[PDB]
């Protein structure tokens, strides 16, 4: 093929033009987001059953829904969660390769089967089926400091939300604030005065506020001669508080007409009163924008900001908008980094190429070829339906160097031939390509063989690996294709003949550098000869190095991804059980001031109502948005340091309750991937007390008598809290007319809200809710003052037929796969593999009697599967590489000399990571490098590059021996010939990775990990290879 | 609106 | 154990596990799970002058789930420091009840 | 029933239409409401979009949004159809008896 | 199930039943005296031989 | 029309190893356009008359 295109440069140019066009078109039509989808599909239920406890919610709604979910296609596991908030959820997780849309529709169709078996109020509110996946883009905040949160929420819902979701690329907008409602606050004392009940109020509201459907005049089956038809309309609904207050509750014979406005206060309000939000200590209304699949994050964020700026003109006085967090900035920074690294690599390639080949037109070929290979990779990525995100951009950054090598090799070989034999560029190119074409083909085959396995892993980790695998493989393939077609054509066309008979008698810098590099090459050849003369000792040394490197690699920590400074910290506040929202708000104000005391924090968002532990009036959390990375570069201004400072301040300041500041994992959708998560099921339905006792026993077994770092072993729920228990005498209640259902309605309307009807409010329907005055539902003694009607219709207080006492009850309940369950966390003690700890806990669970099982959750479900998949994939990769090399060399034993370089790269990488960890420990910084995903990617990259260099050396050595040279002489000549290109590529690649070694700022943790691994692996592997590969060749030839 | 709150805190529960 | 107890145990423990297995379309138990059975004698109803509808209505009115609510609920007066969950049973669980 | 075209449009059709933005391969939308309390939302997709995937996605969004729509609509539900408006044939039946 | 596999489904059912046996009440066992995958497996083995 | 012209140009250049022969070929497209447009205009005039 190379000879074909050496004579047809314009055909090669046309092919490259088509490649460029395909790449441009692919870039134009690629989705853009910071991260791809890596988690499995999940469907949630989210039912509301007001005024209920965890046990009631669970048994009456969640178990009933759950029992009709065994049978949906591709279901892995299932869970339930109930708290004291009056709402709960059922979460269904699905096996990968399951269509999320089909799963959602099937779950909805299963829910429609049992919907009628739920409580009437649950059906009134409805159950929302949705998919847990969220393509979160931004938060939009409106702050006034003048008008209440009701006004801001209404204004947002009426003006801002509809405008944002009409923008291109927006998939969903969610308002973090309650809608408006007509609230009736009943005073039970007045009700008892008039001998009325909450049921009467609800019935009157429903009867006197209803839609009327009249019809038309002159409908179709009309009498003869009818000429006019008209629609008849009557309005039977109320729309103002004054109209609602005039509802007649009892039309007395005398005409007194007891109205609704003399037993209750009627006014517009909200529908939750549960959660409140603030921004730097002032009232706010938050909105969340979610990008649509196939949407561009940067364009959508810019359009949203423009729309908000335009809409700002019409805000009421005092209202302003702000967007404190945005995910498009990360991908923008990643793309900018890609462009900057590409420019720097081009500059460095130009510099080294001009330094070595002593001409300016030699530098033109890599510049042309590398961008075309990148564009071909982009085209392939678009064809496969992927997107532009951080991982793919990192893959581009890392593959730039290898594609640069693929061209340096050809250009250097051609220049050597031209300077040596004095041939014209066309003949020299023909000779060089005839020399290296088969080696190029074999090298690309080997690279594909080594990279394909990374696309065969399973789970979220496999999804993460697939990005790198596909992007890099496509780029490598296109680079090889270009090196076989366009690079030789460019070499034969744009180069000029070296003056014949010239010995490069240069002057000044060029002559001096030529002499010094020739001395270096001669010295290198002498050292290689010394190494070759004594072979047994060098083989012993190589085995020692390989063993030490393997040992270092094994003794490395295992992790998934390193925590990154994403620009914010989270705070979770928890107060003693039974605390009220007022105390929590005071603590939140304290936390806000403490955050204000820290310069590194830009904005603080506090939300009351729920925490990391769960929901409740004693729960709260905050989001602290940090300043820009540029403004935070000194020591102690990173996310971890800010979190530590905030935690230290909180532990000394806050009086009631405690707060903790942490940083989230790198990917929010993918939960924490650290620790051991345990689900303890109850198979026999013994009860809550038995399961709690068993959980305590298991915690003791794990902590006191196990290997689990006792500090981290703790329960992941919410301990029991005191509750009020009403005991009703059946006989006493039956003696009067109380029917136990009048009790239900009375309590449901008194101690909790009641949803009665629906009314129009300037174009949109909103709920009517009856909740009873706050003065009658504050104290335990108020419970027995409530009244319930008799059969005769008289009001009788609950005191006569009931008693109340303080008890202990559950605050939250969870089921796992259809059984009552508890959740536990843990972590290995030290140097303990997860496998043996999991076996230990399995044995402990077995020690507990039958009826109590175990189940892993989250990442532990995947970690239960052994690491055999990785071993098998790498073994198959090695076998494929061996077969490809055997085909290339037409031998069975020569390929062995190329496989022996794998330990060199492995040792280099492991030693670099260990050394940088130790150095950071000396500096006082905690360790931050592990055998994580980025380590594996970098190891694969350096291993491929080392394999390429070894393959070229062995190819050159084999041919020289066939000509007549001995094995040792052939090896010496091959090393002497390959010295220069290897030096050039190593210099370029190492200095191009250096920036990733000192990376700092956004996503800099992964950058630093890759930089360390690649830099040290490449340096050490190349240093050992340039001395040991000839030894491998000589040994393999002698032995066989 | 309890459902929206339920969604937000379930996600938060998972991360930490 | 009798076939009734075994049928109930199957419906509650084995059937869901089996129908959660891949490739299963349907599981059929040649039996039923348990229930609270009332076996009425019409002659006694005549003796006391009652009806089937009376039995149904009494069962409906005296066995239901109650949602009590909470004390110190979210809209609260100033100075409220105590919150609690209220509970009432209202449901029967044994044949004697 | 009982709502004017304006009420039907502002309370049901508009809500569904607004939440229908962001569905894959959607060209344009339209709504039509009437004085008799009936209404409809029409979604047109680009050619080379298969009807089945669009059907599933549109119905998922509709179910997601129905959680708030008016009570009588929820009672009657929302019907779905995807067939050509234009006639292929007209079949006539005639009789003199 | 439509598009289900008899042999794999039977194997999964038997393994799951063996796992679930560990939680049975005392005196309870399980059997599969009727099973159509045995014929399939035996016939396949004979043809392979 | 632009893509048709560009494709013709590139294919001819790859076929004959030149940047000028395809350029000479492309000069004929205006003749075809003139013929077609003149024909349509003329038939419209003839039918109108
Ligand atoms: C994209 C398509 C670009 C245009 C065609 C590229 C291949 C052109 C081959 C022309 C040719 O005669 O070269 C011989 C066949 O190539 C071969 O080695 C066999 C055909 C190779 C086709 C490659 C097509 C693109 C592959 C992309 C990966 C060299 O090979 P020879 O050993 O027969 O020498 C015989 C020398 N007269
Ligand atoms: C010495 C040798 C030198 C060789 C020459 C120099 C090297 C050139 C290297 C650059 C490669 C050539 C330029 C290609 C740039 C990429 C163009 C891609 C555009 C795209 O993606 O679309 O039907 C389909 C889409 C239909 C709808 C979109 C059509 C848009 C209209 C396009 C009209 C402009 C292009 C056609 C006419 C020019
Ligand atoms: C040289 C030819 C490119 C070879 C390497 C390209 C790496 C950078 C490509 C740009 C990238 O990664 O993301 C793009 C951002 O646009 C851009 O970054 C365009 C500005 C820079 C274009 C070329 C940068 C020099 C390399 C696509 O993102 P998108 O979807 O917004 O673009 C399509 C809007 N129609
Ligand atoms: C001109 C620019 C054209 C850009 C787009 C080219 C796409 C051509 C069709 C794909 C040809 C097969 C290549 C290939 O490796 O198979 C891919 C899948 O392989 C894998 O998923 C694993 C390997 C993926 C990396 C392979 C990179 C090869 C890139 C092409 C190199 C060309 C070099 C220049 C000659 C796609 O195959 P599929 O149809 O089964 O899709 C599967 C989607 N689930
Ligand atoms: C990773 C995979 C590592 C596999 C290493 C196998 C090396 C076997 C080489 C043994 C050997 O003596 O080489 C040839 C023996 O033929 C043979 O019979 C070699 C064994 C057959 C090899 C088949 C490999 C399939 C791998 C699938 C797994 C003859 O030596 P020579 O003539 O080729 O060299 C010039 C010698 N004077
Ligand atoms: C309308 C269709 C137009 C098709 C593209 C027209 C390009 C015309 C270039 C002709 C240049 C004149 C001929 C010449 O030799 O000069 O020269 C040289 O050595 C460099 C000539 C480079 C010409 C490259 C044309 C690539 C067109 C890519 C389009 C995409
Ligand atoms: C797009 C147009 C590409 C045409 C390029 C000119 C190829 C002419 C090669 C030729 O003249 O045949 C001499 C060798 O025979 C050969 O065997 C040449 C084989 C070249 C195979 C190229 C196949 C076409 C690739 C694009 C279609």
């Amino acid at each position: 093929m190379a000879k074909f295109f050496i004579d047809r440069p314009i055909f090669a140019w046309v092919i490259s033009i088509f490649i460029i066009a395909a790449g441009i078109f692919g870039i134009k039509s690629l989705p853009v987001s910071q991260y791809p989808s890596v988690a499995a599909p999940t469907i949630t239920l989210h039912a509301i059953y007001p005024g209920a406890s965890a046990q009631v919610m669970e048994g009456s709604v969640l178990s009933v829904i759950e029992r009709n979910m065994n049978g949906v296609e591709g279901l892995d596991y299932m869970s339930t969660s109930a708290d004291s908030s009056g709402s709960g959820s059922v979460s269904l997780t699905f096996t990968p390769d399951t269509d999320e849309n089909l799963a959602q529709v099937e779950v909805q169709n299963k829910l429609s089967e049992v919907l009628s078996t739920l409580p009437a109020t649950v059906q009134q509110y409805g159950v929302t089926v949705s998919k847990a996946r969220s393509n979160f883009l931004m938060i939009v905040m409106l702050s006034s400091d003048v008008q209440s949160t009701e006004e801001m929420n209404d204004y947002a819902q009426r003006n801002v939300v509809p405008e944002l979701q009409r923008i291109e690329g927006v998939g969903q907008v969610r308002l973090f604030g309650a809608q408006r409602a007509m609230r009736i606050w009943v005073d039970p004392k007045k009700l008892q005065n008039y001998n009325l009940s909450f049921a009467d109020v609800g019935s009157a509201l429903s009867a006197q506020n209803i839609q009327i459907s009249a019809g038309s005049i002159g409908s179709l089956p009309a009498v003869r001669g009818q000429t006019v038809t008209a629609t008849v309309t009557a309005q039977g609904q109320l729309g103002t508080a004054e109209e609602f207050g005039n509802v007649i509750l009892r039309a007395n014979t005398d005409g007194s007409n007891i109205y609704l406005k003399d037993v209750a206060k009627v006014g517009l309000g909200m529908e939750d009163y549960s959660s409140s939000t603030r921004l730097n200590g002032v009232n706010t209304t938050g909105m969340a924008v979610m990008l649509s699949n196939s949407g561009n994050a940067m364009a959508t964020a810019k359009a949203v900001k423009e729309r908000l700026a335009v809409l700002e003109k019409y805000f009421p006085q005092g209202m302003s908008w702000k967007t404190p967090y945005d995910t498009s900035k990360f991908v923008e920074i990643s793309i900018e980094k890609v462009i900057h690294t590409l420019i720097e690599a081009m500059v460095l390639v130009f510099v080294v190429m001009y330094l070595f080949l002593q001409n300016i037109r030699y530098t033109l070929i890599p510049t042309i070829v590398v961008p075309i290979s990148l564009l071909g990779g982009f085209a392939f990525i678009s064809y496969m339906g992927m997107s532009i995100n951080v991982l793919t951009m990192f893959a581009m950054i890392l593959v730039i160097g290898i594609v640069v090598d693929d061209a340096i090799v050809v250009v250097e070989n051609v220049e050597r031939i031209m300077a040596g034999e004095g041939l014209p560029p066309k003949e020299a190119t023909k000779k060089a390509m005839g020399q290296i074409s088969g080696a190029v083909i074999g090298i690309t085959a080997v690279l594909i063989s080594v990279f394909v396995p990374l696309a065969m892993f399973s789970g979220a980790a496999g999804n993460i690996y697939k990005q790198f695998a596909l992007t890099m493989a496509s780029s490598i393939a296109f680079s090889a294709f270009l090196a076989l077609t366009l690079t030789p054509a460019l070499c034969a066309t744009m180069l000029k003949t070296i003056p014949k008979g010239h010995h490069e008698e240069k002057k000044g810098f060029f002559g001096w550098f030529n002499k010094k590099f020739d001395s270096w090459t001669h010295g290198y050849e002498g050292r290689v000869a010394k190494v070759l003369r004594k072979t047994f000792r060098m083989m012993v040394v190589y085995i020692g190095l390989a063993v030490v490197g393997v040992f270092l690699f094994m003794r490395l920590p295992t992790s998934f991804l390193p925590t990154e400074d994403q620009g914010f910290v989270m705070v979770s506040v928890q107060l003693p059980a039974g605390a009220t929202k007022e105390r929590t708000d005071a603590t939140l104000a304290q936390v806000t001031q403490l955050a204000k005391s820290i310069p590194e924090i830009e904005n603080i968002i506090t939300v009351s109502g729920f925490s990391f532990s769960g929901s409740g009036q004693n729960m709260a959390m905050g989001f602290a948005i940090l300043k820009d990375w540029n403004e935070r570069t000194a020591s102690g201004s990173d996310a971890v340091a800010v979190a530590g400072k905030l935690t230290g301040m909180m532990m000394g300041t806050l009086k009631d309750g405690f707060g903790i500041a942490v940083v989230p994992p790198p990917i929010l959708e993918l939960g924490n991937g650290s620790g051991l998560s345990i689900n303890l099921q109850d198979r026999n339905n013994t009860g809550h007390t038995a399961l709690l006792a068993k959980r305590n026993e298991l915690i003791q077994k794990m902590r006191a008598s196990g290997l689990f770092d006792p500090s981290t072993v703790r329960a992941g729920g919410l301990e029991d809290s005191p509750q009020l228990k009403i005991d009703i005498n059946r006989a006493a209640a039956a003696a009067q007319g109380v029917s136990f259902a009048d009790i239900r309605t009375a309590l449901a309307s008194a101690l909790s809200s009641s949803y009665v009807s629906d009314f129009p409010n300037q174009g949109r329907l909103q709920r009517v809710m009856v909740q009873a005055d706050g003065d009658a539902r504050m104290q335990p003694a108020d419970i027995l003052n409530l009244t319930v009607p008799n059969s005769s219709g008289i009001a009788v207080p609950l005191s006569s037929i009931a008693t109340v006492s303080w008890q202990m009850g559950t605050e939250q309940s969870v089921r796992f796969n259809g059984y009552p369950a508890m959740e536990l966390s843990g972590s290995p003690a030290t140097g303990v593999s997860t496998g043996q700890a999991m076996e230990a806990v399995q044995k402990m669970v077995d020690e507990l009697g039958s009826g109590y099982s175990l189940e892993w959750g989250g990442q532990s479900r995947e970690e239960a599967k052994g690491g055999s998949q990785t071993i098998a994939l790498y073994a198959l990769a090695a076998v494929a590489v061996f077969l490809v090399l055997a085909a290339l060399y037409e031998s069975w034993s020569i390929p062995l000399a190329v496989l022996l370089v794998m330990p060199l790269g492995l040792a280099g990488a492991a030693a670099g990571v260990t050394g940088r960890n130790l150095f950071e420990g000396l500096l006082g910084s905690v360790p931050s490098f592990a055998n994580d995903i980025y380590f594996q990617v970098g190891f694969v990259t350096v291993m491929g590059l080392s394999a390429k260099n070894a393959i070229l050396i062995i190819e050159f050595a084999k041919d020289l021996q066939a000509q007549g040279k001995s094995a040792v002489e052939a090896a010496l000549e091959a090393a002497r010939l390959r010295f220069r290109p290897i030096i050039m590529t190593s210099f370029a690649f190492i200095l191009g990775v250096v920036p990733l070694y000192i990376a700092g700022g956004a996503s800099s943790a992964s950058q630093r990990a890759i930089g360390t691994t690649v830099f040290w692996g490449m340096l050490i592997g190349t240093l050992l290879s340039v001395f040991l590969v000839p030894l491998f060749y000589v040994v393999v030839r002698k032995f066989f | 609106f309890k459902r929206i709150v339920q969604r937000i805190k379930d996600f938060l529960r998972n991360l930490v």
